[PDB]
């Protein structure tokens, strides 16, 4: 299969410079050109511009050109895109899709999301949220995970190392007056199996290498 | 600097109803492209050229346009098709997108499933304290969650977040977070949150003391 793999999120400071990559495999890397789009939540999808790996020739969105410098590794199937003088308008999903010359976008990455911010990152607190019976509504329970003063996004949380996945609700960040990031991962279980089964939630915040597995017991 | 707008921005369909989405470019162009994307996941290849079914789309796709206008439709609405909908031209430099057309299904209405968690000790040790409620499988999304600490109605105190539309039972789910210094936490008792929902006949409040 095609598979775009993309570099993780970041954090950067204005003024400064990044990189993002981009590994592809599946495919002969040469015979297809790498492009790149930007999605923030003020301008929605935007085409940057594209590369050719065989030549290194480039088409620009005039609007990126300066901005947005395209470069490649024919040696190991990457492709790179440098975004320079960084401002907060640059904070978005950045996304590389391979495309035949003469076709359109097929194949995307899965993106990457860069935050531009002079603010130190910060890695999150986990906390329980205990099923009691409180928790409880005919024969199931509810319980989940706390996730609390983190920045930037993302987050990835799950659930016995990927084991549990159904009942599971991972509800989108909400921007704290502090400044912070909170969320909250919440799973609908049969009661039946809480003295017995035991739950874990799995947190990872990558821009402070954060990683904390919790166990979540009633009470 | 060709501009493609698709009419309906939102529109809430029926299961098995048949539903068209409209681009419409600022040029004539020879051939319009259509990328599906689900909240948090990345686009996924739909329909190029016009009217040609990428690999993996189902049947009930389809796609026609000329020149300038130029259309989605998939036959019947099914629960897997809530997603938003991007038309694209590659037609001139530079590259462009629509604006998007977001599709969710409708569904009966559901009461939701309403938990309430007190602040663990692990965060009561840190020095504040935040109470969650939780509001599971509802339709439709309009929720009223309001919190009541000793019965004092607050506000500007708690922040909530959305589900985006599930597409196996289609029903949406809230969470509130009230959150608190542990010196006030330890100041009041009864900390409730009270639900107003269209498949409530009355509003439903669950609550806990302190202790």
């Amino acid at each position: 299969e095609v598979q775009l793999q993309q570099s993780g999120p970041e954090l950067v400071k204005p003024g400064a410079s990044m990189k993002i990559s981009c590994k592809a495999s599946g495919y002969s890397f040469t015979g297809y050109t790498m492009n790149w789009v930007k999605q923030s939540h003020g301008e929605n999808l935007e085409w940057i511009g594209r590369i050719n790996p065989h030549n290194g020739g480039t088409d620009y969105n005039q609007k990126f050109k300066d901005k947005a410098p395209l470069t490649v590794d024919k040696s190991s199937n990457t492709a790179y895109m440098e975004l320079l003088s960084l401002t907060s308008g640059d904070s978005a999903v950045y996304y590389c899709a391979r495309g035949y010359y003469y076709y359109s976008l097929d194949y995307w990455g899965q993106g990457t999301s860069v935050t531009v911010s002079s603010a130190s990152t910060k890695g999150p607190s986990v906390f329980p949220l205990a099923p009691s019976s409180k928790s409880t509504s005919g024969g199931t329970a509810a319980l989940g995970c706390l996730v609390k003063d983190y920045f930037p996004e993302p987050v990835t949380v799950s659930w016995n190392s990927g084991a549990l996945t159904s009942g599971v609700h991972t509800f989108p960040a909400v921007l704290q007056s502090s400044g912070l990031y909170s969320l909250s991962s919440v799973v609908t279980v049969p009661s039946s199996s809480l003295g017995t089964q035991t739950y874990i939630c799995n947190v990872n915040h990558k821009p402070s290498n954060t990683k904390v597995d919790k166990k979540v017991e009633p009470k | 600097q060709i501009v493609l707008t698709q009419s309906p921005a939102i529109m809430s369909v029926s299961p098995g109803e048949k539903v068209t989405m409209t681009c419409s470019a600022s040029s004539s162009i020879r051939y319009i492209h259509w990328y599906q994307q689900r909240p948090g996941t990345s686009p996924k290849r739909w329909i190029y050229d016009t009217s040609n079914l990428a690999s993996g789309v189902p049947a009930r796709f389809s796609g026609s346009g000329s020149g300038t206008s130029y259309s989605l439709t998939i036959s019947s609405m099914e629960a897997e098709d809530a997603a938003t909908y991007y038309c694209h031209q590659r037609n001139s430099y530079p590259w462009t997108f629509g604006g998007g057309t977001r599709l969710e299904i409708r569904r009966t209405v559901a009461a939701p499933s309403v938990f309430i968690f007190p602040p663990s000790d692990e965060q009561l040790k840190s020095g504040t304290a935040s109470v969650v409620c939780l509001l599971n499988n509802f339709y439709p999304r309009e929720a009223k969650v309001q919190w009541k600490v000793d019965n004092a109605l607050q506000s500007g105190n708690s922040q909530e977040s959305v589900t985006e539309q599930d597409s196996k039972d289609s029903t949406y789910s809230l969470s509130s977070t009230l959150t608190l210094s542990k010196a006030d936490y330890e100041k009041h008792k009864v900390y409730a949150c009270e639900v107003t929902h269209q498949g409530l006949s009355s509003p439903v409040t669950k609550s806990f003391n302190r202790e």
